[PDB]
RNA sequence: UAAUUGCGAUAACGAACGAGACCUUAACCUACUAAAUAGUGGUGCUAGCAUUUGCUGGUUAUCCACUUCUUAGAGGGACUAUCGGUUUCAAGCCGAUGGAAGUUUGAGGCAAUAACAGGUCUGUGAUGCCCUUAGACGUUCUGGGCCGCACGCGCGCUACACUGACGGAGCCAGCGAGUCUAACCUUGGCCGAGAGGUCUUGGUAAUCUUGUGAAACUCCGUCGUGCUGGGGAUAGAGCAUUGUAAUUAUUGCUCUUCAACGAGGAAUUCCUAGUAAGCGCAAGUCAUCAGCUUGCGUUGAUUACGUCCCUGCCCUUUGUACACACC
C-alpha cells in the first residue's frame, strides 16, 4: 500500500453540520512542496501528522 | 425545606442555617472582680455563663 | 535486633499465630463452632470448618495489641461486613458478641489480654511476651 | 533537643504528618516499616521519594508519619508527600541550600505532587439530583 | 471570560487620568498606591482595578 | 549499585532496580520505540513510571490527555462498565497481571507490545454522517493521531472485555492475549478486525 | 492439597431420599437438590456425619452416605439447635421435625389446608391466588398465573 | 434550666418571635416597630420600640 | 457437570506428559485441554510446582502463570 | 369469609380470564385547559369600578 | 463575553436598577494572637522484644516547652501575574513559566421590569362570598379504608455473574444528631447462633456515643461455567423488638421453599474533573417503618473543549384588520 505521510501546517475550522470534522492543510515529510487540504475526524493541532490513505484527493465543505 | 407551601412545581429546596460561636476563657480571680468582671461587660446577644472551679 | 508485630506483614503473621495456637491445644473454643454464622450479614459459616477460631482468637488478640482497648461491640463492628438485604440495599451489620466476647474469655483464660479499666480489654504484658515472640519467628522465613 | 523538623502533606482529606529528626535511617508509618504500607499495589507509590533522591540521604535522619481521615488511597498520596516534603525541610535549616535546591529539583522533574499538594476536592451537591453534576431523571410524560 | 466590567474600567481611567507621576509598571505597588489614593471598598475589588490600570500604563509606554 | 542498608531494611532486589534504570513494575522503560512515523509526541513512553496510579490533571485542558502514560492510559479504560467504575487498584493488578502474560509468550517488553498493539488497530482514515439531505451517505475524513490512539485503547479493552466475559479465561489473559494478536495484526482480534472494517467502510465512499 | 488418584470405585450419580443426585458435584452441596436440605442445613450435616466436605458425592463409601441419612431425619437427637429446622414447635403434636424431599410438598398442603379449611384470611388469600405477606397487588405480579 | 447549647439558642429565638408577634397584634394602633430582649442576672428586660409610648 | 470434574489415572499421565512445550500454563490453560475443570486445576498448579515442571512467576488467585522448566 | 372461599366470580383464575375495558389505557382527558383566559362569569368589572378603587 | 460583559463604530454625551461588585462555603499560610474539651516533642512513671546507645505501647494533669498537624479570630494572597503567540495589534482570546489557586478559581446564596386566570382556601386564629351549623359538612369515641387487583403509565430498587459470588483476613472517611422536670445518643461486663436481653456507665457534648474500625476496595483460600455456590421474587414453620393494639402479615433473626431474569424492541434521561459512574454514611420523616429525599465523604474513568443537524428559547428584520393582544 501507497501509505502517504503528511503533516497539519494549519488549522482552518469546523466543517459538518454537527461539526465535528475540521477543516485542515497538510505538507508531506516526503517530498514536500506542495499541500493539500484534508479533512480530519478526531481532535486536532498544528504540527500534528495525518496518515493519508490516498495521496492525490482532498474536499471541501461538508453538510 | 422545599421553598413550596403546596407540591406544586419543580422541587426546589432551600437550606437555612444559624452559627453558634462558643469561646471559654479561664481566669483565677478573688470574690470582687469576677462579681465586678459579670455584673458589667454584659451583653444583648452574647450568652455569658460564669462556672467555677475544676470540679 | 528486636522486633514487635508491627514489623511483621498484618495478615502473615496471624496465620502463624493461627497455626500456633491449633499446634499448641490450649483453646477453650465454644462447642457451637461449625454451626455459628459469625454474623447475621453472612449466608454461610466459615469455610475452616476446624479453626477460624484460632484466626478470630489471632486476629482478636493482634487487633487489641495495637491500641489501648477494644471492647465486645467494637469487635463486631470491625468483623461486621455487609449484609445483602435480598432485593434491597446493603447496610452495614455488627457481628456476633458471642463469638468475640467468647474469645475474649477463652483468650483471658489463657492469657493473652486483661480486662482493662476503663472499661474494655488490654493486652496483657504476658501476651506483649507471646505476641512479639511469635512476631520474630516470622522474620526467621525470611532471613 | 536534636535537629529536627516536621512536615506534613495533604490527599483531598487525609493529613499525614512527619517528624524528620536525625537518626539512624528509619522509616515508620504510624507504627510500622514503610516496607508493609500494603495497598501494596501503590507500594513503589511511597517508595518514590526514597529512589527519586537516593537510598542514601536518610542514613542520618529519622522519619516517623502518623496519617488520620482519609481513605484506602487518599493516606497513600499523603504519605509519600509529607515524606519529601520534609526530606526537603531538613536540608532547609541543617545543610545547606544549593543541596536542598538540588532535591526540589530531582522531585519536581518527575514529581507526582510530592511536595506541591493537590487541590482538587469533592464539589457540593445540588438539590435536584443524587449527584453534583448529576440530575434524576426527567420523562414529559 | 474575564471581561472587566466598566467600575474596573472607569476607574482605571479616572487613576492614569491624574496619577501617571505615580503608577509605575508594577501592579504590587499601584495595587498598595489605590488603598493610599481611592477609597475602594473591597480587597478583590481594588486589585482589579489595580491589575487594569497596570495593562493601560504597560501600553500607554507603548504609543 | 553500591547497597545501602539503614535501620529499617529496604529488600535487596527493592533496593536494586530502584536507583538503577528507573523501570516499570519490573519492566524496562528505555528500548520502546513506536514503530510508525506519528502517534509519536501521542505515546507516552519516557518518561517513565512504577505503577500505572497517577493522581494527575489530564482533563481540565485539551490536549495535556496525551501525556498521560501510554500503559496508566490502557489500565484507565479497563475500570468500566458500571461495576467496574472507579476500582482502578483493580485494572491495576489487571494489567501487572497481563504484562507478565504478554512477558510470557514471544519476548519484548510487554510495554512495547503495547505499543504495537495500539499502532495496529488505530483508523488511519475513517467516515462521518454527512447529511447531503435525507439519504445522508459517508464522507471519507482522515482521523487526526489523538484519535487513532484514544480509539486503539477502547477497541482492544472492549474486545477483551467482551471475550472475556462468561468464559473461564480472566480479563488479564484475555487482555493479554488481544494486545499480543494486536502486536502485528492477526487479523482474529476484535480491534483488528474493526480497525480494518472502518478503512474498509471509509474506502468505498471515497 | 493433594492429588487423589481413585479407582473404579467413585460413581456418577446416586439415588437417596427419593431424589436424584449428581456424583461429580461436591457433596455439601449436591445434598442440596434434595427438597428440604438447603447449603446452611448441608453443610452441619455433613459436619457431624465425619465426612471430607473436600470430596464429592461420587466419593462416600456407602456408609458415609447411609449415615448422612440418618442424622438428616433425626437432627435432634444428633445434637443440632433445633432452631436450624424447617418445621419446630409443631401446630399438633408441639414436636420439631425437619420434613425432608416428598415431605416437604406433603407439609405445604397440609398448613395451606389448615389455613382454608379454618376460612382464615390468610388461607381465602391463598384460595384466591393472591399474595398473602401482604404485599401491594396494584402494580406488581401480572404474567404469574 | 439544664439545656443543649444548640436547643437554647433555637428556643430563644422562638422566644423572640412569639414575643414579636404578641406584640404586632396587639400595639398596632401606637406604631409598634420591634423589640429586643437583654438576658441580664436578676432581670430579663424587653424594649417597645413603639412611635408613640404614651399609650403604650 | 462436563468431563473432568474427577482424577482419572490417564488423565494424571496426560497432564505429566503434555505440560511440556507450555510456555504458558494456569488455571484457564489447564481447562483449555478438554480436561481438569478449574478446581482440580487450581490443585495441579501446586503439584505440577512439587517439583520441577513448572515455574511461579506470578502470584496468586484470579491470575496464576507458570512456565516450562529450565 | 365461609361465603368469601365459596363465592365462585372470585380469585385470580376468573377476572385473568376476562377482557381488559379498554378504559384502562385512556389518556389525561383534560377536560378544559385551552378555554383558561376566556371568562365564563360573563360578568366584565367596568372602567368606573376600577378608576374608584385603583 | 458566561452577561446591554466589553472594544470599536457612532448625533450622541455621560449615568443608575438588573449582570458585575457583594455575601457564604471549599482551597493557600512553619507569619500574628492561643488552646487538659485540639495535638506534638522531652522528662518522669511504665510493659514488651532486642541488647551496644535501640524499636513499639501504656499512664485526662507527675511536671517543662512548643503551635507543624486541629480549632477560629485579625491579617495576607490573585489582579487571569510574567513572557510569548493571535486579533481591526482594541476588548479579548490561546500557549508556556511561576503559583495554594488562573473553567466567573470551583460550588452556592442574593437577583431588576413584566408576564401566567401556573399551583396552594388541605400550613395558617390570612381572608371575600356561598353552603352547612344539633339526625351537623362542628367535634370526639369504636371499627374499617386510603395498601383494595384482569390491566395501562412514571421514579426507583435488586440482578442476569468469574473486573464474580462466597469464606476468612487487612482496615480507611466526611456532613450530622443526641436526655428537664426526663427517658435522647449510648460505650462497657455478662446471657444468647441470631435477632435481642440484662447489669451498669459517659455525655445538655470539640469533653461521652465516636477514631462513628461505614461501604465499595486490598489480601488468601472455596467454587468452574453448568439458571451454577449468579439471582433472591414467592411461600411454609419458629423466635424477638416497637406499640394500647401488628390479622390484610410495622420491623428484625432462623431454617426451609429457589421463581423471573442469558445485557433488553421502538423509544427516551443524565452528564465534561475529583465531574460521571460505582460505594456506603449522617440528617429529615420517626413509637416502630427507606427501596424516598437533603447533605457528606470514600474509590475514581472514557470522551468533548466543538457545532446549529435535531430540539428548546432569545435576537433583530418583516406582516397584521390582533391590543381581553392567535385561548
Ligand atoms: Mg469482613
Ligand atoms: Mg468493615
Ligand atoms: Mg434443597
Ligand atoms: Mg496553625
Ligand atoms: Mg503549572
Ligand atoms: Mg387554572
Ligand atoms: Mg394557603
Ligand atoms: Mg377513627
Ligand atoms: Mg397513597
Ligand atoms: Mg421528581
Ligand atoms: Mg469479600
Ligand atoms: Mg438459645
Ligand atoms: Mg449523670
Ligand atoms: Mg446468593
Ligand atoms: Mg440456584
Ligand atoms: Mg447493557
Ligand atoms: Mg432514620
Ligand atoms: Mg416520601
Ligand atoms: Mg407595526
Amino acid at each position: 500500500t501507497p501509505v502517504t505521510l503528511a503533516k497539519v501546517i494549519k488549522v482552518l475550522g469546523r466543517t459538518g453540520s454537527r461539526g465535528g470534522v475540521t477543516q485542515v492543510r497538510v505538507e508531506f515529510l516526503e517530498d514536500t512542496s506542495r499541500t493539500i487540504v484534508r479533512n480530519v475526524k478526531g481532535p486536532v493541532r498544528e504540527n500534528d501528522i495525518l496518515v493519508l490513505m490516498e495521496s492525490e484527493r482532498e474536499a471541501r465543505r461538508l453538510r | 425545606t422545599r421553598k413550596t407551601p403546596n407540591g406544586e412545581g419543580s422541587k426546589t429546596w432551600e437550606t437555612y442555617e444559624m452559627r453558634i460561636h462558643k469561646r471559654y476563657i479561664d481566669l483565677e480571680a478573688p470574690v470582687q472582680i469576677v462579681k465586678r468582671i459579670t455584673q458589667i461587660t454584659i451583653e444583648p446577644g452574647v450568652d455569658v455563663e460564669v462556672v467555677v472551679a475544676s470540679n | 535486633p528486636g522486633v514487635s508485630v508491627r514489623d511483621v506483614a498484618a495478615q502473615d503473621f496471624i496465620n502463624a499465630y493461627a497455626s500456633f495456637l491449633q499446634r499448641q491445644g490450649k483453646l477453650e473454643v465454644p462447642g457451637y463452632v461449625d454451626i455459628v454464622k459469625t454474623s447475621s450479614g453472612n449466608e454461610m459459616p466459615p469455610q475452616d470448618a476446624e479453626g477460624w477460631f484460632y484466626k478470630r482468637a489471632a486476629s482478636v488478640a493482634r487487633h487489641i495489641y495495637m491500641r489501648k482497648q477494644v471492647g465486645v461491640g467494637k469487635l463486631n463492628k470491625l468483623y461486621g461486613g455487609a449484609k445483602s438485604r435480598g432485593v434491597r440495599p446493603y447496610k452495614h451489620i455488627d457481628a456476633s458478641g458471642s463469638i468475640n466476647r467468647k474469645v475474649l474469655q477463652a483468650l483471658e483464660k489463657i492469657g493473652i489480654v486483661e480486662i482493662s479499666p476503663k472499661g474494655g480489654r488490654r493486652i496483657s504484658e504476658n501476651g506483649q511476651r507471646d505476641l512479639d515472640r511469635i512476631a520474630a519467628q516470622t522474620l526467621e522465613e525470611d532471613e | 533537643a536534636v535537629p529536627s523538623v516536621q512536615t506534613f502533606g495533604k490527599k483531598k482529606s487525609a493529613t499525614a504528618v512527619a517528624h524528620v529528626k536525625a537518626g539512624k535511617g528509619l522509616i515508620k508509618v504510624n507504627g510500622s516499616p514503610i516496607t508493609l504500607v500494603e495497598p501494596e499495589i501503590l507500594r513503589f507509590k511511597v517508595y518514590e521519594p526514597l529512589l527519586l533522591v537516593g537510598l542514601d540521604k536518610f542514613s542520618n535522619i529519622d522519619i516517623r508519619v502518623r496519617v488520620t481521615g482519609g481513605g484506602h488511597v487518599s493516606q497513600v498520596y499523603a504519605i509519600r508527600q509529607a515524606i519529601a516534603k520534609g526530606l526537603v525541610a531538613y536540608h532547609q535549616k541543617y545543610v545547606d541550600e544549593q543541596s536542598k535546591n538540588e532535591l526540589k529539583k530531582a522531585f519536581t522533574s518527575y514529581d507526582r505532587t510530592l511536595l506541591i499538594a493537590d487541590s482538587r476536592r469533592p464539589e457540593p451537591k445540588k438539590f435536584g439530583g443524587k449527584g453534583a453534576r448529576s440530575r434524576f431523571q426527567k420523562s414529559y410524560r | 471570560g474575564r471581561v472587566r466590567t466598566k467600575t474596573v474600567k472607569r476607574a482605571s481611567k479616572a487613576l492614569i487620568e491624574r496619577y501617571y507621576p505615580k503608577l509605575t509598571l508594577d501592579f504590587q505597588t499601584n495595587k498598595r498606591l489605590c488603598d493610599e489614593i481611592a477609597t475602594i471598598q473591597s480587597k478583590r475589588l481594588r486589585n482589579k482595578i489595580a491589575g487594569y490600570t497596570t495593562h493601560l500604563m504597560k501600553r500607554i509606554q507603548k504609543g | 549499585f553500591t547497597p545501602v542498608v539503614l535501620a529499617t531494611p529496604i529488600p535487596e532486589e527493592v533496593q536494586q532496580a530502584q536507583t538503577e534504570i528507573k523501570l516499570f513494575n519490573k519492566w524496562s522503560f528505555e528500548e520502546v520505540e513506536v514503530k510508525d512515523a506519528s502517534l509519536v509526541d501521542y505515546v507516552q513512553v519516557r518518561q517513565p513510571i512504577f505503577v500505572a496510579h497517577t493522581a494527575g490533571r489530564y482533563a481540565n485542558k485539551r490536549f495535556r490527555k496525551a501525556q498521560c502514560p501510554i500503559i496508566e492510559r490502557l489500565t484507565n479504560s479497563l475500570m468500566m462498565n458500571g461495576r467496574n467504575n472507579g476500582k482502578k487498584l483493580k485494572a491495576v493488578r489487571i494489567i501487572k497481571h497481563t504484562l507478565d502474560i504478554i512477558n510470557v509468550l514471544t519476548d519484548q517488553n510487554p510495554i512495547q507490545v503495547v505499543v504495537d498493539a495500539i499502532t495496529n488497530t488505530g483508523p488511519r482514515e475513517d467516515t462521518t454522517r454527512v447529511g447531503g439531505g435525507g439519504a445522508a451517505r459517508r464522507q471519507a475524513v482522515d482521523v487526526s493521531p489523538l484519535r487513532r490512539v484514544n480509539q486503539a485503547i477502547a477497541l482492544l479493552t472492549i474486545g477483551a472485555r467482551e471475550a472475556a466475559f462468561r468464559n473461564i479465561k480472566t480479563i488479564a489473559e484475555t487482555l493479554a492475549e488481544e494486545l499480543i494478536n494486536a502486536a502485528k495484526g492477526s487479523s482474529t482480534s476484535y480491534a483488528i478486525k474493526k480497525k480494518d472494517e472502518l478503512e474498509r467502510v471509509a474506502k468505498s465512499n471515497r | 492439597s493433594l492429588v487423589v488418584q481413585e479407582q473404579g470405585s467413585f460413581q456418577h450419580i446416586l439415588r437417596l431420599l427419593n431424589t436424584n443426585v449428581d456424583g461429580n458435584i461436591k457433596i455439601v452441596y449436591a445434598l442440596t437438590t434434595i427438597k428440604g436440605v438447603g447449603r446452611r442445613y448441608s453443610n452441619l450435616v455433613c459436619k457431624k456425619a465425619d465426612v471430607d466436605l473436600h470430596k464429592r458425592a461420587g466419593e462416600l463409601t456407602q456408609e458415609e452416605l447411609e449415615r448422612i441419612v440418618q442424622i438428616m431425619q433425626n437432627p435432634t437427637h444428633y445434637k443440632i439447635p433445633a432452631w436450624f429446622l424447617n418445621r419446630q414447635n409443631d401446630i399438633t403434636d408441639g414436636k420439631d421435625y425437619h420434613t425432608l424431599a416428598n415431605n416437604v410438598e406433603s407439609k405445604l398442603r397440609d398448613d395451606l389446608e389448615r389455613l382454608k379449611k379454618i376460612r382464615a384470611h390468610r388461607g381465602i388469600r391463598h384460595f384466591w391466588g393472591l399474595r398473602v405477606r401482604g404485599q401491594h397487588t396494584k402494580t406488581t405480579g401480572r404474567r404469574r398465573a | 434550666a439544664l439545656i443543649s447549647k444548640k436547643r437554647k439558642l433555637v428556643a430563644d429565638g422562638v422566644f423572640y418571635a412569639e414575643l414579636n408577634e404578641f406584640f404586632t397584634r396587639e400595639l398596632a394602633e401606637e406604631g409598634y416597630s420591634g423589640v429586643e430582649v437583654r438576658v441580664t442576672p436578676t432581670k430579663t428586660e424587653v424594649i417597645i420600640r413603639a412611635t408613640r409610648t404614651q399609650d403604650v | 457437570a462436563q468431563h473432568a470434574v474427577i482424577l482419572d489415572q490417564e488423565k494424571y499421565d496426560r497432564i505429566l506428559k503434555e505440560v511440556p512445550t507450555y510456555r504458558y500454563v494456569s488455571v484457564s490453560v489447564l481447562v483449555d485441554r478438554l480436561k481438569i475443570g478449574g478446581s482440580l486445576a487450581r490443585i495441579a498448579l501446586r503439584h505440577l510446582e512439587k517439583e520441577g515442571i513448572i515455574k511461579p512467576i506470578s502470584k496468586h488467585s484470579k491470575q496464576a502463570i507458570y512456565t516450562r522448566a529450565t | 369469609n365461609e361465603g368469601a372461599i365459596r363465592d365462585k366470580t372470585a380469585g385470580r383464575r376468573n377476572n385473568r380470564s376476562k377482557d381488559v375495558t379498554d378504559s384502562a389505557t385512556t389518556k389525561k382527558s383534560n377536560t378544559r385547559r385551552a378555554t383558561d383566559r376566556h371568562s365564563r362569569t360573563g360578568k366584565t368589572d367596568t372602567k368606573k369600578k376600577v378608576n374608584q378603587g385603583w
